[PDB]
């Protein structure tokens, strides 16, 4: 390897324009990987009804199918005040809540 | 209007200097009191210019 | 709040009664227990609520908490047992949470146990104390008083 | 010289140009090599050099000049009492309401516009919502909806016309929106002409309360600081003790914790989070804040080590350290002894008697002199 | 006569352990109040254990042989007002 | 009532609801000190007696409300504790120097 | 009702609104991929994606970013590391060389529809029976295309600031025209349905009678407005044509993605109480250990598939307890300290340990090098490292008074008797330096800085005497064998013993 006055504006340039630290010292040939990191730091310079668009607002959104499938949409139906409809609402949540802890 | 009286402690609550009244009393009470109203001492006591 | 109210005084573990307290309280008010119950029994409050009306119209003596007999005294003994004890809690709590990890299956003992867990709760007894000071050693009176 | 000092509320401009640089990591030294960090409580180059005349990584360590900056370093070259005269300012993501202004005995921000001190403190911890600006719908202003449902259910009156807000903000809003002239104007007239039961003893106040406000020149925003200034990296010190177990103040703690809480939102509200837990850190956020100025107020917030809690800003200066008895007043002083005293009937009523030893070491300077003036001595250091 | 100080008062140390010094507590600073004694309680809060600059050229003029004193601010009063700083207040000095 | 055994008696099981593995105590051993009194004044030592307790692992409950555990034979293992200082004959308590 | 408790009330507002769900995770996952499926299929447009990130495919050929940064390879060879990632090269160049004919299309007719939209005159189908295919090749093309995260956010992101111009330059409409009392849903469909037509601002005076007080103003205004957006549309932009709508399911799909996570997130909140319950008293408080918590738990559900985990519980505890224990390391320490130096030092004093409760008495420092295969050096530095200093408010006392502040010295500080000796010294320097003649008495003055606060080397001296670099050491020791007598440093000596 060489330290010449063109050593050191290649590195400058390659280091600037963009490319991967690892291979800038094989492109240059000779110098190192531990070289050129310590140039550059020396140096400086480093089915439902409703498809997923038609979903407005108090909707059901339980989904039903794949969604990397052909056909996927949701219930939407009356589910105001909650996500989920009430028919799923009770299979989606913790059935039969009973917990409680000290406070 | 008549004078009014008041105890030795709470004589220098109300008093013009808030670095004579800051060094007995609480330092909150008469720090925050005299923060908003902007009182400037004039170190005229004797506890000022100690 | 069920839990919450039979934790408060029927706990063992959350409300110790020790059992010169027990005798106390049977001198104070006849029970027939001691020694067998360590937790506030669910007569014993109604025996008090009596026994604090009675008083309040009278025909009753007060107790002066100045009265000598009214106070025990704790050696190094009850201090450094119950400072292990508290210790032992604390052990006891960290071998708890770190026994679901590793697999109980195909282990054996001496692994699952902190090798310090109250070890330092003993240590800063003697070392940093109200109760435990340095020693007057001047002379053969100071030593013994 | 100075005369007529004069103490007010800081502005967040004033604050600004006291300040030197912002903290941005809570950093104190490095554990492989004990030098200040870049952005932490103890910076070289926000709190300047910490040799005299030596800046660091050796390079203007000659000490000739004075006025010149390291370039690779970034840190002038100055005396280390300038480390004790430079204060640096913490940026807050979210207004946090001052401690002192809020539970102080009276309610000095209760007293603006005529609002309760329960009320306040439940806008502060993001229980409910107040709402300001109300237009022809219901729910005027002041309402102070407590229940979620007012704010989601009772919101159904179009999303014009009708602004509610929470925490800091809200107070801050509040106090941006008061007039002083006009509530000064409506309180004197009401004040003559009135009955005088117990609507005096609030108007009083309330008039007391605005026309300081007016004259001293503060306005009634500041309040609600944004910006926290930090004491010079020398009432805090970090002195290693002897065996190379160092022994800091516990100041550091509060300013550790408020860093860390502040970088937590600033992180918070860039990745986007749901508003319970952002909600949660402004909460966090506010109360140390608030317990790094008093610590007694709110909970107690005691280290994990130590069993004692923490002395802030305002216990510092009450009884222990402040200018009661420990600074000002009361301090040691220098060219003293203290031995224990006899009685001697020979010594006249102006003559006490004084050991040799003390006396040796008491006139130590006068001696010197003596020695200097009388001629048998020469160089001070011989004598 | 002359010891190590305190590290952020700047103070002398107390106690008999490393070179202490006499506290003069705060109903000693009355007695002199209630003499006419001005000079005596001005110079021995300030030129003797608060003021850090002026603390050396008393030293240097008692051992040169000429008396006199020069006092401009003492360090507590410094300090106290870095620390009013700190907080919202603003402490500002004026003429 | 009194000493570490009353402790260990009061809360000697550590149990598990999730796999259901307890702790159980059988007695304890306190053995000789390791320095004297008259080197523990010179060394600067802190005079005490290294605690012994033996904890057995096996646990009587098992999977599907079986009786006897896998491992019939308990382990009986023995397992060291912090020493706790010794009293002189005057009761000095002579934790270090 | 008062709590006085910042915890207290962070738990009962997560126990009073959140819930536990089983399948309810399902649900959570579906409608994430749904989210993600509908962004990405409003994201891929003509003439705005498409071309933007045509310019990077380009420059393929190189194997800088065209393989394996702009399209993830995981995805791609489950569709089907220096050994791997072979035949993907060769995939991407076959999908560059058929996308090759799809960018060639349109490619010339995006110009001429934007100048025919400016224009405004209304397009025939001469165009649009060739542009329909070519906007079906090219869909067809992209859809198979599965590009990683990066390049669809980066993407997304200039969607996003391109959206914010239009809404600003809208806002800024709407700001100009609510001074005469005009609504936005009005004026919105009517600048929809008329932004073709340049002279749109004119032919709506006819139907507003109402508006001719301040036509005069609208006119002025809106037409360097739109002559503003349509040279903004023409320089580096699609035409509209319901560009609205496009823009709208983009942040629909978004919207609902977001929606999703955050429901995800605030079901399993209450599972990261339970594991910075275990790790308590280590320097941090409990609240910001549960916000680290959370903050790893909202780290976690970005990624969760349908992998041998199916419990989302058994993959976030593992984030959850990363987030707590890399953070108590770094704050709660008081200190900077690296990652791999803590552990070093947890695995150090482990096995210390357990070699002082398995061989011994206790493990000696001169075998943990050998135990643990490490330096003599590094282990001998790796303890004494002096972590969590004492407070200096700690009462050395018994009592509340009696602090550590009290009994420390300090040694910056210079006491006034060495000071004293420094004025001494300064002054017999100068009678001393009075019998030497003025040249010798010169050149020591400023070769030493005795009255010079600058420094002068035997150079810089000689530069501005007239001995340039021999005798001036001459003359210095000339001068200091002078000053070597007894009789003229006699008073001078006192000073060095
Ligand atoms: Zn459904
Ligand atoms: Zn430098």
């Amino acid at each position: 390897m060489s330290w010449t006055d063109e050593r050191v504006s290649t590195l400058k340039k390659l280091w600037l324009d963009g490319l991967s630290a690892s291979q800038i010292a094989k492109q240059l040939g000779g110098v190192t990987r531990n070289a050129v990191i310590g140039k550059v730091h020396r140096l400086g310079l480093s089915p439902g009804s409703a498809t997923v668009l038609t979903l407005g607002a108090h909707m059901c959104k339980w989904p039903i199918g794949d969604p990397s499938s052909e056909g996927f949409t949701f219930c939407g139906r009356r589910s105001s005040e909650g996500p989920y409809c009430v028919e799923h609402a009770r299979v989606a949540y913790q059935p039969q809540q009973t917990k409680k802890k000290s406070g | 209007t008549q004078p009014v009286l008041l105890g030795i402690t709470k004589a220098s609550l109300q008093t013009k200097s808030f670095i004579s009244a800051a060094s007995f009393q609480e330092t909150t009470r008469v720090l925050t009191e005299a923060s908003v109203h902007g009182k400037t001492d004039t170190l005229e006591g004797l506890k000022e210019n100690v | 709040a069920e839990a919450m109210f039979k934790s408060l005084f029927f706990d063992a573990e959350r409300y110790d009664l020790s059992s010169v307290g027990r005798v106390k309280m049977n001198m104070r008010l006849e029970q027939d227990v001691s020694d067998e119950v360590r937790i506030l029994r669910k007569e014993d409050v109604l025996a008090v609520l009596k026994v604090l009306v009675g008083l309040r119209d009278g025909r009753g003596e007060i107790d002066d908490i100045d009265n000598l007999g009214n106070r025990r005294v704790r050696s190094v003994g009850e201090l450094l047992e119950n400072q292990y004890r508290v210790g032992l809690l604390r052990m006891e709590r960290a071998i708890k949470e770190r026994m679901s990890s590793v697999d109980i299956d195909t282990v054996m003992p001496h692994d699952l146990i902190n090798a310090k867990p109250a070890a330092a709760a003993v240590r800063e007894f003697f070392g940093s104390s109200q109760l435990s000071q340095f020693m007057d050693q001047t002379n053969p009176l100071s030593e013994i008083t | 010289t100075f005369d007529q000092i004069r103490i007010s509320l800081a502005s967040p401009e004033k604050i600004r140009s006291w300040s030197f640089g912002e903290i941005k990591k809570p950093e104190t030294i490095n554990y492989r090599t004990f030098k200040p960090e870049r952005d932490g409580l103890f910076c070289a180059r926000i709190f300047g050099p910490t040799k005299d005349y030596e800046c660091l990584c050796g390079k203007y360590k000659r000490m000739k000049y004075k006025g010149i900056i390291c370039e690779k370093c970034g840190v002038e070259v100055t005396l280390a009492r300038v480390r004790r005269e430079r204060m640096g300012h913490i940026e807050l993501a979210s207004p946090v309401a001052h401690i002192w202004f809020l539970k102080s005995l009276p309610s000095r921000i209760a007293m603006m516009l005529d609002m309760p001190l329960k009320d306040i403190e439940r806008v502060l911890y993001f229980e409910y919502y107040i709402v300001t600006e109300p237009g022809l719908t219901p729910l005027k202003q002041h309402q102070l909806l407590s229940e979620d449902d007012y704010m989601r259910a009772q919101e159904e009156y179009g999303d014009d016309s009708f602004t509610a807000e929470i925490g800091a903000e809200a107070i801050q809003n509040l106090l941006k929106a008061i007039d002083l002239e006009k509530e000064a104007e409506r309180l004197r007239e009401e004040l003559s002409g009135t009955v005088s039961d117990m609507k005096q003893k609030k108007f009083s106040k309330r008039l007391k309360i605005l026309e300081a406000f007016q004259e001293s020149g503060n306005r009634p925003e500041w309040m609600v600081l944004t910006v926290v200034p930090v004491i010079p990296p020398e009432l805090r010190p970090l002195v290693p003790l002897d065996g190379g177990r160092f022994a800091t103040s516990d100041l550091n703690d509060l300013y550790r914790r408020v860093i860390n809480r502040n970088n937590r939102l600033k992180r918070l509200i860039e990745l986007r989070a749901p508003d319970i837990i952002i909600r949660n850190e402004k909460r966090m956020l506010q109360e140390s804040v608030d317990a790094l100025f008093d610590n007694g107020r709110r909970g107690r917030v005691i280290t994990g080590a130590n069993k004692r809690p923490l002395k802030s800003l305002a216990d510092m200066l009450k009884g222990k350290q402040g200018r009661f008895r420990q600074n000002l007043l009361g301090k040691r002083v220098d060219y003293s002894g203290r031995s224990v005293i006899v009685v001697g009937p020979e010594l006249k009523l102006h003559e006490c008697g004084l050991p040799k030893k003390m006396a040796l070491e008491l006139f130590k300077p006068f001696i010197y002199a003596r020695l200097d003036a009388k001629g048998l001595s020469g160089t001070v250091k011989q004598s | 006569s002359i010891g190590p100080y305190s590290l952020v008062t700047q103070q002398p140390l107390g106690g008999k352990a490393q070179f202490g010094g006499q506290r003069f507590g705060e109903m000693e600073v009355w007695a002199l109040e209630a003499y006419g004694a001005a000079y005596t309680l001005q110079e021995m809060l300030t030129v003797k254990s608060d003021d850090v600059a002026g603390r050396t050229k008393v030293y240097e003029s008692i051992v040169r042989g000429d008396d006199t004193f020069e006092a401009g601010i003492p360090e507590s009063f410094n300090v106290l007002v870095k620390e009013m700083r700190s907080l919202g207040l603003n402490v500002e000095l004026e003429n | 009532d009194e000493g570490v055994e009353a402790v260990f008696k009061s809360v000697f099981p550590i149990k598990d609801f999730n796999e259901r593995a307890v702790l159980e105590y059988v007695s304890y051993e306190f053995e000789e000190p390791k320095y004297d009194v008259e080197e523990c004044i010179q060394r600067d030592m802190t005079f005490a007696a290294p605690l012994k307790v033996k904890l057995r692992l096996i646990v009587f409950e098992t999977e599907e409300e079986t009786g006897a555990r896998s491992v019939k034979d308990i382990k009986e293992q023995d397992v060291y504790m912090g020493d706790i200082p010794l009293m002189t004959d005057k009761g000095t308590f002579i934790v270090n120097g | 009702d008062r709590t006085d408790d910042p915890v207290r009330m962070y738990l009962r507002e997560m126990g009073s609104v959140e819930l536990l769900s089983r399948e309810g995770e399902i649900a959570i996952a579906k409608r994430i991929e749904a989210g993600r499926d509908t962004m990405i299929r409003g994201l891929c447009e003509s003439a705005l994606t498409f071309e933007a990130i045509m310019v990077w495919r380009e420059e393929l050929g190189t194997g800088r970013i065209l393989l394996r940064e702009v399209i993830d390879l995981e995805g791609t060879y489950a569709a089907i590391v220096s050994a791997m990632e072979g035949e993907l090269r060769e995939g991407v160049m076959a999908i560059l060389d058929a996308i090759a004919s799809e960018f060639e299309a349109f490619r010339k007719l995006q110009d001429k529809l934007v100048g025919s939209r400016l224009k405004g005159e209304d397009l025939s189908d001469a165009d649009r029976k060739a542009y329909e295919g070519l906007s079906a090749t090219i869909i067809q093309h992209l859809k198979t295309l599965k590009l990683n995260n990066n390049r669809i956010e980066a993407l997304v992101e200039q969607l996003y600031a391109i959206n914010k111009r239009l809404i600003g330059l809208e806002g800024r409409l709407l700001r100009l025209a609510d001074s005469y009392g005009i609504s936005r849903g009005e004026f919105l469909k009517a600048y929809f349905g008329s932004e073709l037509n340049p002279t749109w601002s004119e032919q709506v005076k006819a139907m507003g009678v109402r508006w001719t007080k301040f036509v005069e103003n609208d006119s002025q205004s809106v037409t360097d407005i739109r002559s503003e957006i349509a040279a903004l549309a023409t320089e580096t932009g699609v035409p509209i044509d319901d560009y609205r709508r496009i823009v709208q399911t983009v942040q629909k799909g978004e919207r609902e993605a977001r929606q999703a996570k955050k429901e995800m997130v605030e079901a399993n909140l209450r599972l990261v109480i339970s594991i910075a319950k275990k790790y308590t008293n280590r320097g941090l408080q409990f609240l910001d250990l549960i916000q680290e918590g959370n903050i790893g738990l909202m780290k976690a559900v970005d990624k969760f598939e349908y992998r041998r985990g199916y419990k989302f519980s058994t993959y976030a505890t593992w984030w959850i307890r990363q987030a707590i224990t890399r953070s108590i390391a770094d704050q709660a320490r008081t200190i900077r300290i690296p990652v791999h130096m803590i552990e070093t030092i947890n695995k150090i004093v482990r096995t210390s340990r357990q070699m002082l409760h398995e061989i011994g008495r206790e493990p000696t420092p001169e075998e943990l090098a050998e135990k643990l295969a490490m330096p003599l050096e590094k282990v001998r530095k790796v303890l004494k490292i002096a972590k969590e200093p004492i407070s200096l408010e700690t009462p050395i006392g018994d009592e509340e008074d009696s602090h550590l502040g009290d009994f420390i010295e300090d040694k910056n500080a210079i006491l006034p008797i060495d000071a004293a000796i420094q004025s001494n010294l300064r002054e017999t320097t100068t009678r001393v330096l009075a019998s030497l003649t003025p040249r010798e008495e010169r050149v020591l003055r400023m070769r030493f800085g005795i009255g010079m606060n600058t420094d002068h080397t035997l150079e810089e001296v000689g530069q501005q005497f007239s001995v340039t670099r021999e005798r001036i050491r001459q003359i210095e020791a000339k001068a200091l064998r002078k000053l070597k007598h007894p009789s003229r440093s006699r008073k001078l000596r006192s000073f060095l013993d």
